[PDB]
């Protein structure tokens, strides 16, 4: 589930973690910086 | 008296942009390679750098 | 016999003026009447409340469909317009004020101005060249009007000007009628010349008691053509007649419709046996409403109360009618009410049409 | 920037009338005019220029504001 859609759940089915959250919880482990971390999170940017 | 044209005229801005020599440039950016573009603009507008002349520019429009 | 004694007079150009005769034979090589005059055109109204004349009126102002000349968007050529005063706003406000009287909706016509010379040179309105729609035997608008002006070496090339459909209110360039008289014939008057009656209007009855029921309205229509005033006036009468009468009968189609829950129409029962109907109709004027307070009065002299409140700000009119009556019968006379409306501008009709040879 | 075409109280095509109310109204103006430069006809102080029979004449009616925004509309060609 790289890009597009969500992650599901094999245990239940429905919806488990968008993949930004995912980028995002590796920066903020990764000792990324804000500006670093907005720039890194713009292949999800929202409607164009 | 309003639609008629009672003290009705138009209105008049301007837009005065500077350069930096030879760092800054005119032109449409890309989002592939330029950063950190405006939220929510719209750059489609843009022809060789500026809008042009007689188009309608709206809120958010770069 | 309602509507008797109607009279009409054009607005013509008096050629006796040396001054006038000079000035138009050398600007226009006018020597006769314009294609389209103004016209006058004044009316008795007997046995009428003043509601249904004063809606009349209004509705001939600026609630009659009526046809303008506009420019579609991108019409104005900014590749060729090169006057820098003749802006698109100005020139499309010049021309959206043009009084026309169209046959159809298809024309389309354009202005190429080019300024060959060394002066400036006044853009008017028989530079309109009709580009579609089929060619006209008469014209539409007078050719003296004044566009614009172009500097020396400027040009103004517009395209795409088109006839719209629209009613007064929303924009003024659909304005059909201006008045230019309006009095009551069963009221007597003080003679006002008096410096002791100058201070009030000269009625001799207050508005608060009077109920006037013999009037004379005057209106002026701007463009009319010479050969066939007496076609023109009347129909524009007559359609002023069905405008309201279509009008009335939207809100004849809610009180049918009383049995379902409808949103523009709510109806209480309160205490003392006495019922409550609230109509609420959105982008309604005070000529519905005054015609249906008017005639809700007349047909329940003994009713409890009956308000028409239009409100600016809510672009809304809402009728509240409360009466000692139950929820069937107070229907029965609202639709009552609706049909006398129905049939007094019906007789209208009939004498406009019989009146006007 | 020139007479209206129709005015802005009522909405009567004054404009139609209005080209020829100017030129007209210039030779009855130079026909009163006198001796007097033209940049100081406005203060003559003893000119008495009246224009109600012109205006008449061109079949428009007695309303104050229609005859109002004939006369004192200024035009942008005579000032650039
Ligand atoms: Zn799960
Ligand atoms: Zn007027």
């Amino acid at each position: 589930n790289n890009t597009t859609n969500w992650n599901l759940c094999k245990a239940c089915g429905f919806k488990l973690l968008c993949p930004h959250v995912d980028m995002l919880i590796q920066l903020q482990a990764a000792e990324a910086s804000y500006d670093t971390m907005r720039t890194k999170l713009m292949k999800f940017s929202g409607i164009n | 008296f309003i639609d008629r044209g009672g003290f009705a005229g138009t209105f008049y801005r301007e837009e005065k942009v500077e350069l930096e020599s030879d760092i800054e440039s005119f032109g449409k950016p890309d989002p592939l390679i330029t950063k950190n573009l405006k939220p929510g603009a719209n750059y489609e507008k843009l022809v060789d750098g500026f809008v042009p002349v007689g188009t309608v520019v709206k809120k958010g429009d770069i | 016999k309602i509507f008797q004694n109607v009279e009409i007079k054009p607005f013509l150009i008096d050629f006796s003026n040396l001054f006038i005769k000079n000035a138009a034979k050398k600007l226009f090589q006018l020597e006769e009447q314009l294609p389209l005059v103004p016209v006058n055109v004044v009316m008795d109204f007997k046995g009428i409340s003043r509601a249904a004349v004063h809606g009349l009126s209004r509705v001939l102002q600026d609630e009659i469909p009526n046809y303008m000349l506009d420019i579609k968007p991108g019409g104005y050529k900014i590749e060729d317009s090169t006057d820098l005063f003749m802006t698109e706003q100005f020139i499309r406000n010049r021309i959206n004020f043009i009084p026309i009287y169209a046959k159809n909706e298809t024309l389309v016509f354009a202005l190429r101005s080019l300024n060959n010379s060394c002066e400036v040179k006044t853009i008017y309105s028989r530079d309109l060249i009709q580009v579609a729609g089929p060619k006209l035997k008469y014209p539409i608008f007078n050719p003296t009007f004044e566009i614009g002006f172009l500097q020396p070496g400027k040009s103004l090339i517009i395209e795409d000007i088109y006839i719209k459909k629209g009613i007064g209110r929303k924009h003024a360039a659909f304005n059909l009628a201006v008045k230019t008289h309006f009095s009551h014939l069963d009221i007597e008057q003080y003679p006002t010349d008096k410096k002791e009656y100058m201070a009030l209007s000269g009625y001799k009855q207050s508005s608060m008691t009077s109920d006037p029921r013999h009037h004379r309205l005057g209106l002026c229509f701007p463009a009319v053509p010479l050969p066939h005033i007496n076609q023109a006036v009347r129909t524009y009468l007559k359609n002023a007649c069905r405008i309201i009468i279509g009008r009335i009968q939207s809100i004849q189609k809610i009180y049918e419709n009383f049995e379902e829950p409808q949103p523009e129409l709510v109806l209480f029962s309160m205490d003392e046996e006495k019922t409550k109907a609230i109509i609420t109709i959105k982008d309604e004027t005070h000529t519905i409403g005054n015609l249906l307070k008017t005639y809700i009065y007349e047909m329940i002299p003994d009713i409890s109360f009956v308000g028409y409140q239009c409100v600016p700000h809510k672009q809304e009119m809402v009728l509240t009618i409360i009466h000692k009556a139950s929820q069937e019968d107070l229907i029965t006379l609202l639709e009552k009410s609706i049909q006398n409306i129905i049939q007094t501008f019906q007789i209208l009709e009939k004498n406009v049409d019989e009146l006007i040879a | 920037m020139l007479i209206p075409v129709v005015c802005f109280t009522c909405g009567f095509p004054i404009g139609t009338y209005a080209a020829i109310f100017d030129k007209a109204r210039t030779e009855y103006i130079k026909t009163k005019m006198g001796g007097t430069l033209p940049q100081n006809i406005p203060l003559d102080a003893s000119l008495q220029i009246e224009l109600k029979d012109l205006i008449t004449a061109l079949g428009i009616p007695m309303r104050v504001c229609c005859r109002t925004h004939l006369i004192t509309t200024l035009d942008y060609r005579k000032y650039y």
